[PDB]
């Protein structure tokens, strides 16, 4: 038969499960809904683990768990009463001999052992994984470091002293590669000159690496704290999701760039080897997996002051037209095509993060926190699993890195790139259609001409790379 | 066959915008959604007795990513511009939205209907009186709709098919 | 997207996590922290197919050796690892492929059996002897450093294309 449980009264963990306290969906259950010390319960299962389910859960509890609180009903399961001597081991006592503790033994085993290293491996994930609820409430971390450090007995000594240094270590707190990072490429600007850095005369290759060793590093660095909540569109979103509003500014800011170094070469001439560069720079983007960069250009390329330049597009070449065609593609029938690619390739790539923040944001308004279910509340746990997966997904493309050198001045380079100077987004933006306007007025006016401003070989390296000895 | 007509709802975010859509296209009668799933932003509907297809673009989320409003605007054929009745600067917002669908569509009449979403039971800040002002002064149509009731919700979406179909 | 359950299983120590973690990151781990269970998960084209690994990384500590049936009964294929410079973990290895069997009630589990740390120039497992068993188990052999990454992708993917063969 099943090994007898505690009474519920002394410990709540041990309640049947129903209707009334959890809900599955239709080899292990997956949860739909439940109360908290249901899901605690199933947290730190002694038939299984779930180590899914525990990232899942520890993504997404605070909508409906404090942290102080979470703390306080783990340290509760881990607290399992061990039952009494049975009928036989009181006879065995009775006679003066040593009791075989049969069932005593068996629920050491297959019930405390495995619930309570089940519990420290939820703590293990929270304090590596999560430790932003200890940075943010020192008062939680001390709770967290006593209640690890005062478990007694020999079965968990090896993770009680483990978790003890991890924690210590996480307060205070390298790549290996199957291969060489290929030579930096190098065009007009010669090394050290940051001065002469722009759009023609770095290396369109070396452009397009840089900027993807930057965009990989920004999606690297977003966590999933920036968002579950919803925190990124909420009043606090500097505060809460500083590393995704930084990556998504560097999208925006290298959008406008690519507009003002086109729409300010008023030449026509030049202006078609701007955009020609451009598509280039897309190509590599394209080549690396780069889809952020790949969309920064199609956005640019789109965008009101670009798209109506009817005589640049028409010297543009057809390879270059369908490369961008191909490109904007990608993002037709809401992203099918791109959807597909990404889960085709061969990482490292960097994602569009949009598509996360729209799926995760409707995910969450568009399901109820909780279910009535009996007369009772049950946490809608079917809600937290979807956004997981979403953060699951962004997580799992964050852990291949590029095999590319940083130029560190490119690098600086880009980092520094402010197109809007001072002006305001919509002042800029009026300036940048005007712009447009003026280099390539409105039919019936006429086209006028205009000088030259690069002194320099407008003629493109290409974009194949070169490999001396 | 049937028409269908690409909807793109605009506004500001952190305000509760992607409830319209949400509540539309929703199982409207089972509160539960997967916006992952292919054409949860599709829907055939019945508008004045002629069966068309409604393929809905809301970006809400992606507000920040402010270079992209003219690609993800140029795939409409009409826009739903929405503000927060509970948030005034949303509503300010309102004018520059216009002023941008009117540039990428390089049209001055663009078929556009004003929304006014309700997304929380927080005191109302925009009085309907001055919403309807300013779509009258745009000579477009204004929607008040619930976030929580689904009210308006279809009246919004049907009233902007109307526009196209009488552009 | 076909998706693989690949679990990775041996002594305490012999560096199932190092493995796991080079191969996820690219990255080595110098700390010994022992596991209770990790999962990773990663997209990877391997023979021109793409597919999704969810990787189980399991508790080697003789403390965990009770809990073994719940991850054996989910996983599709098995990294048995044992370290070069251990005999003992070498002589755990037949513990964990027994288990195996009996649990899958198979004869005929994808397997790869993993001799880690080849990086270390103080071995005491011979290759010879390793092979023999892998021979009489038949499945391939793979040394692998989690350090320097040696052999690590191809004990990985060998893995996968048993389990694609199976
Ligand atoms: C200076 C300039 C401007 C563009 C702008 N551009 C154009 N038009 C149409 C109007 N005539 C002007 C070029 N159409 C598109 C398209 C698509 C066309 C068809 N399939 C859907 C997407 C996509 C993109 Cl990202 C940019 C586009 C294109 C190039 C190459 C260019 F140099
Ligand atoms: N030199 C060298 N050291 C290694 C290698 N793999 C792991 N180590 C080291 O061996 C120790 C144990 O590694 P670890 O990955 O934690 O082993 P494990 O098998 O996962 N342990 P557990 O079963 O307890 O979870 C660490 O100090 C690690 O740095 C390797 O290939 N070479
Ligand atoms: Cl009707
Ligand atoms: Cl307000
Ligand atoms: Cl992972
Ligand atoms: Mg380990």
């Amino acid at each position: 038969g099943q090994m007898r449980l505690p009474s519920a009264d002394v410990y709540r963990f041990a309640e049947p499960d129903s209707e009334e306290n959890i809900i599955f969906e239709e080899g292990i259950p997956i949860i739909k809904a439940g109360t908290v010390i249901k899901l605690i319960e199933r947290l730190t299962y002694h038939m299984y683990a779930d180590p899914n389910f525990v990232r899942t859960f520890l993504t997404t509890y605070r909508s409906f768990c404090k942290p102080q609180e979470l703390l306080s009903l783990i340290i509760e399961r881990f607290e399992i009463p061990e039952p009494e001597p049975t009928e036989a081991d009181r006879i065995a006592i009775e006679n003066g001999d040593q009791p075989l503790s049969a069932e005593l033994k068996r629920f050491r085993k297959e019930y405390i052992q495995p619930v309570q290293l089940r519990v420290l491996n939820v703590c293990r994930h929270w304090v590596e994984h999560h430790f932003y609820d200890f940075e943010r409430d020192a008062y939680l971390l001390q709770r967290m470091e006593e209640f690890i450090g005062t478990v007694r007995g020999k079965a968990m000594k090896k993770w009680v002293e483990s978790i003890t240094k991890i924690i210590q270590r996480k307060k205070i707190a390298n790549i290996t590669f199957q291969s060489s990072p290929p030579t930096v490429e190098w065009h007009i600007s010669r090394p050290g000159h940051i001065e002469t850095f722009d759009l023609l005369t770095l290396h369109p290759i070396e452009i397009a690496r840089q900027l993807t060793l930057l965009e990989s590093d920004l999606y690297r660095a977003v966590q999933p704290s920036e968002l579950v909540g919803s925190v990124w569109t909420k009043e606090d979103k500097e505060i809460n999701s500083p590393n995704l509003l930084k990556m998504i500014r560097h999208t925006t800011n290298l959008t406008l760039w690519f507009e003002k170094c086109i729409v300010e070469t008023e030449n026509l001439e030049e202006r078609v080897a701007v955009v020609s560069r451009i598509i280039e720079i897309l190509q590599v983007f394209q080549e690396l997996n780069n889809f952020n960069g790949v969309l920064e250009v199609v956005s640019a390329m789109n965008s009101s002051p670009v798209y109506r330049l009817d005589h640049t597009f028409e010297q543009i070449p057809s390879r270059q037209k369908k490369i961008l065609e191909e490109a904007h593609e990608l993002s037709e029938d809401h992203y099918k095509k791109y959807l597909a690619k990404l889960r085709s390739i061969n990482p490292p790539c960097v994602p569009f993060f949009g598509i996360y923040l729209t799926n995760i944001l409707k995910t969450e308004e568009g399901n109820p926190e909780v279910l009535k279910r009996h007369g009772k509340e049950l946490i809608n746990f079917s809600k937290r699993r979807k956004v997981a997966e979403i953060t699951g997904e962004i997580q799992q493309y964050q852990n291949q890195p590029y095999c590319l050198r940083v130029e560190s001045d490119i690098k600086r380079f880009f980092e520094n790139l402010n197109p809007m100077g001072n002006s305001m987004e919509k002042e800029f933006t009026d300036y940048l259609f005007n712009k447009s306007l003026e280099i390539e007025p409105r039919n019936p006016k006429p086209l006028p001409r205009f000088p030259k401003k690069y002194s320099y070989p407008l003629k493109s390296p290409g974009v194949r790379p070169s490999n001396p000895r | 066959g049937m028409t269908e007509y690409k909807l793109v709802v605009v506004g500001a975010g952190g305000v509760g915008k992607s409830a319209l859509t949400i509540q539309l296209i929703q199982n409207h009668f089972v509160d539960e959604y997967d916006p992952t799933i292919e054409d949860s932003y599709r829907k055939q509907v019945v508008i004045d007795g002629e069966t068309c297809l409604l393929d809905i673009l809301d970006t809400a989320g992606q507000e920040e990513y402010s270079a992209m409003r003219d690609q993800y605007m140029r795939t409409g054929e009409g826009f739903l511009c929405v503000f927060a009745i509970n948030n005034t600067k949303s509503f300010e917002d309102i004018h520059q939205y216009r002023e941008q669908i009117k540039r990428v569509k390089d049209s001055d009449d663009v078929p556009m209907v004003l929304v006014g979403n309700k997304c929380d039971l927080a005191a109302r800040t925009v009085e309907s009186r001055q919403a309807q002002d300013l779509a009258r002064s745009y000579g477009i149509p204004y929607i008040e709709t619930s976030a929580k009731t689904r009210q308006g919700v279809e009246d919004a979406f049907y009233t902007l098919v109307r526009e196209i179909r009488q552009h």
